[PDB]
């Protein structure tokens, strides 16, 4: 199995403020790895496929990714708060393995 | 409706094993059905190593590279009976597998499915004549299927330079493969059939660069459906390079383009390319049109699968390809013309540029 | 257009079997594969089983106990069969696959599309 790692540590939800969020998988999963965004109460929503492939109708996520065995999302704007937690996969080793991490806002 | 088509494929083993009985009898109980008169040329031919030369040979011409000699050479030994009872197992298992590289293109599988679909494709005209004489068209296009499929350069580079050296005709994915931005794929090729070169010239006689220079140094038949067999038929005296075959070809370059651009996936663009190959040679005969079964398979399977346009289309070219026009029209075509006779050579040309057409215009009106 | 819905949640005892059932309605199974993916309550995502709809079933990660067949063509149905883990929420979405050759046939998943669907309440 193919183990995956983040850093749930991003704060402050500041408007405009960049985004990096990490995947360090294991072993080699190639560029079969994808995001995913979900609020409280609702279905996840796709983000980022391909490892490399933005969606078709995502205008507040325009981000990219690395494929150099670490991944990052840049995330360059949050005006619609963005509130939600995102998630990490990779479907080679024909299982699936997740992650965490959310974000959350000034005090 | 879809109940139909479900419980045809639930017995798609027994259907092809029905067909394969039939073909392997009709070869070996009537007159004139095993000759295997390209086979005999391909093996007979290298055996004049040594003594003679392999190109003042007459059976009753030997015209390909000296490395498809070398290749051949260890094929001799066997006993003739033998070889021609595994060539036509061989034509069918690789007819089954490019088949199944179709399917796991599109991006699915099916064992029975691609069994029915080979079953009835046997019979259709191009392959149907490509095995009366023993070709190997079946074979590179399973080795041109394997490198499209493939993800590292030196096994896609090494199976293009090792097709392309054997015969000089499926050097045209180069094409397909400077469009999809796989660089380093033509390098690889070319340093291959740069070696296949040079080998062919060392294990023979000095041969290869005379043979290349006879190449630089009929085709007013029926089965030539090519632009210049058109226009020469047409016309009544062979017309190369006239003053209509520029605009002819130049005109279906730029549908072939439009044609291209439309399309965004890996079989549709490599289907393209291959019928523009097709179109653009000077001497296509019937048996060079195997390439029409991958472009089937897209049309009825594919993205565009949910048009009313691509599913007549699909039909129109099933029909027509069953029926075989230009095979019925050899029965009036004369020696060396009737204009409703001499107007009919024509059919394939016209439906492939009536496809390109619609395929560009629907890729137009999308944006 | 294109819906998934789900149906098959209550209130099983700790002991015993049920099964969930994801219809469809705007496209056709024989093209795309369906998966299940659960989520207990006040934690992550857990990938649970995968299809392909076409071929067949594998990949049932470690707790081997479900079945998750499929009716193609028949309702367009979609159904999972548990003999038994914990109290979760279950989705079903649906993905893409992508086949390679190097020397030997390789395949992934090109990422499940936005047509996620409601999860249920089961609870043992």
């Amino acid at each position: 199995d193919i183990q995956m790692t983040q850093s749930p540590s991003s704060l402050s939800a500041s408007v405009g403020d960049r985004v990096t969020i990490t995947c360090r998988a294991s072993q080699s999963v190639s560029s079969a790895v994808a995001w995913y965004q979900q609020k409280p109460g609702k279905a996840p929503k796709l983000l980022i496929y391909s490892a490399s492939s933005l969606y078709s109708g995502v205008p507040s996520r325009f981000s990219g990714s690395r494929s150099g065995t670490d991944f990052t999302l840049t995330i360059s704007s949050l005006q619609p708060e963005d509130f939600a937690t995102y998630y990490c996969q990779q479907s080679s080793s024909s299982l699936i393995t997740f992650g965490q991490g959310t974000k959350v806002e000034i005090k | 409706g879809a109940s139909a088509w479900r419980r045809v494929r639930a017995w798609g083993p027994w259907l092809l094993g029905l067909s394969v009985a039939v073909r392997l009898a009709w070869a070996y109980l009537t007159p004139h059905g095993a000759d295997l008169v390209d086979l005999h040329v391909y093996v007979s031919g290298p055996a004049t190593l040594g003594h003679g030369n392999l190109y003042e040979f007459t059976y009753p011409p030997f015209t390909y590279p000296p490395f498809a000699a070398v290749v051949f050479w260890p094929l001799h030994l066997i006993p003739f009976t033998l070889l021609g009872l595994c060539w036509i197992l061989g034509t069918i298992a690789a007819l089954y597998a490019v088949v199944r590289l179709s399917q796991r293109l599109l991006g699915f599988d099916d064992a029975r499915a691609a069994a029915v679909w080979t079953a009835v494709t046997m019979w259709t005209e191009p392959v149907r004549s490509t095995l009366d004489y023993g070709q190997i068209n079946v074979l590179l296009m399973l080795l041109i299927l394997l490198a499209v499929a493939s993800s590292r350069w030196w096994i896609s580079g090494t199976l293009i330079g090792l097709a392309g050296g054997v015969k000089l005709t499926p050097l045209v994915s180069g094409l397909y493969f400077l469009g999809a931005r796989r660089w380093t794929t033509a390098i690889w090729a070319g340093v291959v059939f740069l070696l296949t070169v040079v080998v062919g010239i060392a294990v023979v006689g000095e041969q290869g660069r005379y043979y290349f220079t006879d190449l630089l140094g009929p085709i007013a038949t029926v089965f030539n459906q090519s632009w210049r067999g058109g226009i020469s038929r047409i016309l009544g005296h062979d017309a190369g390079s006239g003053v209509l075959v520029l605009f002819a070809y130049a005109v279906t370059a730029i549908l072939a383009f439009l044609a291209w651009r439309a399309v965004n996936d890996r079989l549709g663009q490599i289907c393209v390319v291959e019928m523009f190959g097709l179109l653009i040679s000077p001497i296509s005969w019937t048996h060079h049109w195997v390439w029409m079964v991958p472009f089937m398979v897209w049309l009825l399977h594919g993205p565009w699968r949910d048009k009313v346009g691509a599913k007549v289309f699909g039909c129109g070219w099933l029909v027509l390809l069953l029926i075989g026009v230009p095979w019925l029209l050899s029965f009036a075509q004369p020696d060396i013309r009737p204009w409703p006779l001499a107007w009919a050579g024509l059919v394939d040309i016209v439906a492939a540029i009536a496809t390109l057409t619609w395929m560009a215009v629907v890729g137009r009106r999308s944006g | 257009e294109v819906q998934l819905v789900e149906s098959g949640g209550g209130l099983v005892q700790p002991g015993g079997s049920l099964r969930l059932s994801c219809a469809a309605s705007g496209f056709n199974f024989y093209y795309y594969s369906i998966h299940w993916v659960r989520q207990a309550p006040g934690k992550g995502l857990e990938w649970v089983a995968s299809i392909s709809s076409s071929s067949g079933s594998t990949s049932y990660a470690d707790s081997v106990k479900g079945r998750f067949t499929i009716s193609a063509d028949t309702s367009k149905n979609t159904a999972y069969l548990q003999m038994n883990e914990d109290t979760a929420v279950y989705y079903c979405a649906r993905s893409q696959a992508v086949y390679y050759w190097d020397l030997w046939w390789s395949m992934y998943h090109t990422g499940f599309i936005d047509y996620w669907g409601q999860g249920t309440l089961v609870t043992v």
